[PDB]
């Protein structure tokens, strides 16, 4: 999967910037 | 629903730049690259080669009185009050940096009757004292059209009044909260040249909101006769899903030409490209074009 | 090859432009020197393909560096020079030019080339911290033959008097290109009538003292503005010359336009002679201190007469 | 992994189940500024020692790559068509030139340690 | 261990050692001397110093100091290795003319001449000497010419014949203290006839630049080269060298102290306090050795 | 009796049944003058390439010796105590220097030839 710490900074995947 | 190339970001590398994130939180500042969700972070944050660190500090909190339809700060009726600390703090942090150019901005206090003038002339008053040759731009909220709020923070010894139209006349309803037009944002820009007649006038668009070209090269010749002295255009990007989509990315190449088109209108400079923002290397820009 | 850059494309590098990766005993005599005193070099800041032949030295070639003073960082950002770039750089260091002198002092020079940054944010240019270190070169070895290519000093007179009166013995400052292309690649506060101002006050103060430019080839100049640019020069009565390639120092500077050939610098050589140049050192590495003291008996020639 | 030697040309060389690693050290990339074209050989070449495999082009430098050791060309460092400035970057990890086969590994013992090297750029 | 014995011979002194002359610049100038048969001192005196002067600096300093009039010398010098005959062949009347091509070939600014002694010449080679330095300033105006005469056995006409042929530098050497005259040169030279080659030469030329060179290590003292660049001084000679002779063969003379590099430093300082316009002084040095260098540095200013 | 190949210091050596003569060639003896003392080493010293094994005296010049390839010093030329000046007079017959054993024969290969040599002193564009 994908690191917490990097998610809370990742975006919204649909990332959306 | 669409997803550029030419748009794509990396993630935070902590090299010089944790030294910036734990100066934040130790003296509980806010900056507007955290709360917008900018892609620049790590550009500005850490400079690859020899770019100096800088940051866009926020200041009187992370919420905004305004709920602008393209901007992912948070909105709240009543924010909490004013830090008073806060100039103060600012001043140290960014001479800790060594910081040569600095740019602050604020969200919009609807709230204080002076909009945070005020607040906002202490925190470029206690930075200009303590390091006179440091370069500071303030980007600045309408204040609702208060021309004794912006005279104040114009007086403050600001060297670059900045503040943004945001997008074309046609869309200031959609993009923008009804509070802010574009008449009163020239209003804004117009006054600080009559207050203070040796500042340095500085303007950001957005691309993609659904303006077309006619309406974008009306904007800026509009702005030319505001005597507004620079220029920024940018590509739109969604910050959250709640957020307005984008309606058109505009070409890198379409980019480079209102480059030629504002050189043409007499723009001091005319900074523009996709991932270009207001403060995006401004103090790059400044000493290109700004120092004879 | 092409030898001529297309829009967007970028050039390779011609083969007479290929030098050696410096290394050697005197390479790191003068790196441990300068370290020691916390000096500098425009050698090491604008990254000259000629570090290796310079400060290495030969069998009976001394081995020399041209120290920069006031500091690594400069105030003007010029889009063909890789030095660094700030507003308002750290102050000067009152010991440099005392420094210098036992610098120049270990190596055993005979003819010193000295050079700064451009110092905007000191009220003189660092007029005075440049007379200051050549005081101190004379003062360690009066027989000692000192160079200064210098900052325009945004045309201030007191300070290119205070420089041209320090006991030089060749004034330089480089006007860098053709008029027309002073814009796009020197900083807006360098012009190319200002520049020949200051060779030409020089002369004015000290008439004993060499004027001496240098411009750089491969920019987008043509050879109507490389003439004229040369008969201006001698109009100022400027009294030698330097030609050189342009070479890109970093990725983020300019591109080079045009790879000259060595036939073509060994043609605006002979007109340097033609215009009345002492000399005219024409060549593709060659740099304003490269064999300056070598040149300097050209100077001594001429003089004579 | 082994630890990394070097040769006179300024290039390293690690070994690992028989595999050469090369590329050149921090000395020569900081001394041919940054690198904008990687002239690389192709997989299965035949290299003897010292021969010219390839060249390196900077912005304001160029210079020819010799083979520290005698093998067949294993594989080449694609990364470096797209960004050739991991060898400036990073000149031991991410930006190695070449992969090689040994054919004669008592070649190494001509090669010089990593202190052995920092004497050797320092004149020491 | 500098000081000699008389059974035995000194040990060479490491300041003195040079390299074998060869390169690019080396083999230039020598295929150019022998495509026009021409001769240098350098070669014929062997001097150690080949290497540097032919080798030069790549742009205009390729120098050499071009011998004329043969290679062969009328007189036995006990301290210089060129050859020695009674009748040496006549002058090629082609020297003074490929002599210049030489020069200009290589692009010098400033030229040294010498050449033997043709005692057998009735005006000495004044004339052939002369015939080369108009040719200098023939193919090059702006050229500076430096010309080690001999001393023509004190022909006064002689010498203002190579005095008026556009000079810019008259050298003649003395070579030795008074003292040594008998021991080191040839009986026909003194030391006396030696500085009036020097003072005719300013007297019929006084824009002309004097010049002359001293050997140490054959036997003087301090008290006499004080007093030899005193007389020297005295006859307004504008230029001195010191140098250390150096065997040049098993047949010449023994050198009888090497000089330290710190007393000869200590000799140019003398020349500095006596008012000459330059002393180049030191081991290594000769008459020609970087004399545009010397000449350009002390005597423009 | 092989051929001799020179090194880049103006020394030739020759080879026969193992053993290598070492010597200065005319180009260097003609360099150098009139030879009055040949500092020789010692038998049975080991030598390395490119190693001071000893230095030549003349009356106006002085150069140091160095092996042209790596062994044992096996003899040197006695004759050059009372008669130093065969290094002038015959360098290439009875003016050799030492003679050594070969630790590597392939050192031969890095020399040059009598035409590679007359090239690199006269400086002809190969
Ligand atoms: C948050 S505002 C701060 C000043 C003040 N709060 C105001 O708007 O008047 C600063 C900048 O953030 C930028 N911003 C926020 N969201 C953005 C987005 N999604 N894309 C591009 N710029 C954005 C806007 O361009 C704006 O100029
Ligand atoms: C430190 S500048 C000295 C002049 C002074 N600082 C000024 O601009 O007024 C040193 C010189 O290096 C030369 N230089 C810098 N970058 C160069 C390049 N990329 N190619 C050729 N010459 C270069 C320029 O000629 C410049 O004049
Ligand atoms: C060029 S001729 C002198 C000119 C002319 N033939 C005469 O004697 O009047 C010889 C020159 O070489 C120099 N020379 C010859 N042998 C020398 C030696 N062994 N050591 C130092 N100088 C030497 C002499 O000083 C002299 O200047
Ligand atoms: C996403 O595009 C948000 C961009 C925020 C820009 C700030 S960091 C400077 C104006
Ligand atoms: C690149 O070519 C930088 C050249 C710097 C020239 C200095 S070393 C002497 C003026
Ligand atoms: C040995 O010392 C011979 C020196 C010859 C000097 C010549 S090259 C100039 C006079
Ligand atoms: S005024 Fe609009 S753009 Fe600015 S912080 Fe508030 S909501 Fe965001
Ligand atoms: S003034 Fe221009 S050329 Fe001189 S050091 Fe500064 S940037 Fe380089
Ligand atoms: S006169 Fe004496 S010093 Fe001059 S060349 Fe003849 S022998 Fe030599
Ligand atoms: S442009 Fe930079 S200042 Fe905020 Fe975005 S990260
Ligand atoms: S010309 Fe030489 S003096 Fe600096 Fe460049 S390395
Ligand atoms: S000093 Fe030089 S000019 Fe003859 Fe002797 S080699």
């Amino acid at each position: 999967g994908i690191s917490n710490f990097a998610q809370e900074a990742l975006g919204d995947v649909v990332s959306v910037k | 629903l669409r997803l550029p190339p030419w748009l794509k970001t990396e993630i935070p590398m902590g090299k010089n730049y944790n030294k910036l994130k734990n100066t934040l939180r130790n003296l509980n500042l806010h900056t507007v690259c955290e709360e917008a969700r900018c892609p620049n972070i790590g550009e500005c944050w850490g400079g690859g080669e020899y770019a100096t660190a800088t940051a866009t500090i926020m200041l009187m909190g992370d919420t905004c009185t305004r709920g602008c339809r393209f901007c992912s700060v948070k909105t709240a009726r009543n924010p909490p009050p004013l830090d008073a600390s806060e100039p103060y703090n600012t001043a140290k942090a960014i001479a800790e940096w060594g910081l040569d150019y600095v740019v602050l901005t604020s969200v919009d206090r609807d709230d204080m009757p002076d909009g945070g003038a005020e607040h906002i002339a202490k925190t470029v008053s206690y930075l200009k004292e303590r390091n006179p040759k440091i370069l500071v731009e303030c980007l600045t909220p309408d204040f609702r059209g208060d021309l004794k709020a912006i005279e104040k923070v114009a007086l403050s010894g600001l060297d670059v009044y900045a503040h943004n139209v945001e997008t074309v006349p046609e869309l200031q309803s959609k993009v923008r909260d009804p509070r802010a037009n574009f008449d009163q944002s020239l209003r804004v820009l117009k006054h600080a040249k009559k207050v203070q007649p040796d500042v340095i006038s500085k303007t950001s668009i957005m691309l993609g909101l659904g303006e077309n070209d006619e309406q974008v090269y009306a904007t800026m010749k509009a702005l030319r006769e505001a005597d507004v002295d620079c220029l920024t255009l940018g590509q739109y990007m969604q910050p959250t899903r709640r957020h307005l989509k984008v309606e058109e990315y505009i070409t890198p190449e379409k980019f480079k030409y209102w480059e030629k088109v504002g050189n043409e209108l007499g723009f001091h400079y005319t900074a523009s490209g996709p991932l270009v923002r207001s403060s995006y290397k401004a103090g790059e820009f400044f000493l290109k074009n700004l120092v004879a």
